[PDB]
């Protein structure tokens, strides 16, 4: 199961 | 006894040749099971192992949605890293991400991972306490401060300790025949004179799973660390792995050398002698 | 910028026996950046239908790929792997040795 990745540097 | 699940993602910018190419792959232990390629026609998360094909349509829709969102996020992160490092929009750059989890024989959570590399070097990584970050340089310290203020690490813990562990446990059960078996190495040795003074002895390990293995040469019981040629463990292509270790020995003294093979599929470490 | 030259291994999936179907592999690992061109050669000529694994990487972030094709070794056919990478001033050509 992949993760939800939205956070930006 | 313990097991891992990892996702590996690569975004590569291509100035003048479109948006960055994004590729992601999923592994359980040493077995790949999914892939996504942003340049491919399908635009879907795709199966790469027989046992993941049991998952239903809602799985593939949802996993596709997640990996596409990641591709857009790291597309943006490439532009931000470009600005943090004061680099031009002419050059091609690489952003890699790895995330996932380790579970014990128990099945319970052992470790979680969430880390990035920029142009092949560490950028920022989630530490083992899942509360703090390790930043590699001053650019990544910008992200570190922003992510600490926003409690990014805390908001990853449900995935790392919950979804990841649960998904890994389900894959290990559904792919039990594959993922939970141990194939011991089939071993042999070869012998090639290279002069009338010396010969090569090569110790081979073939057909083994998982990939972890140790091959060591001893001479009269003493480890021959700095005289051994050791190749990187390599895939056979059928889901098993190969490795060899070689030493150059004086002709007629082959019998003082022993090759020692350790692997989880061996009840007993092996000693081979020519 | 980090640049690492590929380590190259050319080998068969099973020990070679003339006349017996097999797979020819070229495994490239430890390189950076990921842009790379890998061709399998038969008697100096590029084999046309070569497959490769999906791009992945190791703990140190260096990339690895497996290129492979089905083949049947014969006594007088010579196989090699040609790797083209920015760290290589000319493509590296590694010949298949049935005992590496």
């Amino acid at each position: 199961n992949y993760n939800y990745l939205y956070r930006l540097f | 006894g313990s097991h891992s699940m990892r996702y590996f993602s690569t975004s590569v910018s291509r100035p003048g040749r479109g948006e960055p190419r994004f590729i992601a792959v999923g592994y359980v232990d040493d077995t790949q099971f999914v892939r996504f390629d942003s340049d491919a026609a399908s635009q879907r998360m795709e199966p790469r192992a027989p046992w993941i094909e049991q998952e239903g349509p809602e799985y593939w829709d949802e996993e596709t949605g997640k990996v596409k969102a990641h591709s857009q996020t790291d597309r943006e992160n490439l532009r931000i890293a470009l600005r943090y490092y004061n680099q031009s929009e002419a050059g091609s750059h690489t952003l890699q991400m790895m995330f996932g989890c380790d579970v014990g024989s128990d099945g319970r959570f052992l470790r979680g991972y969430h880390q990035y590399a920029y142009d092949g070097k560490d950028y920022i990584a989630l530490k083992e306490d899942l509360r703090s970050w390790t930043a590699a340089d001053m650019a990544a310290q910008i992200t570190k401060r922003k992510w600490e203020a926003a409690h990014v690490a805390e908001q990853q813990r449900a995935y790392l300790e919950g979804t990841c562990v649960d998904g890994l446990r389900r894959y290990l059960e559904n792919g039990k025949e594959t993922l939970q078996r141990t194939d011991p190495p089939k071993t042999h040795m070869t012998h090639h004179p290279i002069s009338d003074h010396e010969a090569t002895l090569r110790c081979w390990a073939l057909g083994f799973y998982p990939a972890e293995i140790t091959l060591t040469w001893q001479r009269d019981g003493e480890d021959q660390t700095q005289d051994t040629e050791l190749v990187e463990t390599r895939p056979a292509g059928d889901g098993t792995f190969q490795k060899w270790a070689a030493v150059v020995v004086p002709s007629g003294e082959e019998q003082r050398y022993t090759c020692h093979v350790q692997h989880e599929g061996l009840p007993k470490p092996l000693t081979l002698r020519w | 910028m980090i640049q690492r030259t590929p380590k190259i291994q050319v080998y068969s999936r099973h020990p070679a026996e003339n006349g017996k179907s097999n797979f020819l592999n070229c495994y490239v690992s430890g390189f950076h950046p990921s842009d790379i061109e890998v061709d399998l050669l038969k008697n100096g000529e590029r084999i046309e239908k070569v497959e490769h694994s999906d791009l992945s990487f190791s703990k140190d972030w260096s990339f690895y790929l497996l290129y492979y094709t089905e083949f049947t070794p014969t006594e007088k056919d010579e196989y090699a792997c040609r790797v083209n990478h920015v760290t290589l001033s000319q493509p590296k050509i590694v010949k298949w040795d049935r005992d590496m």
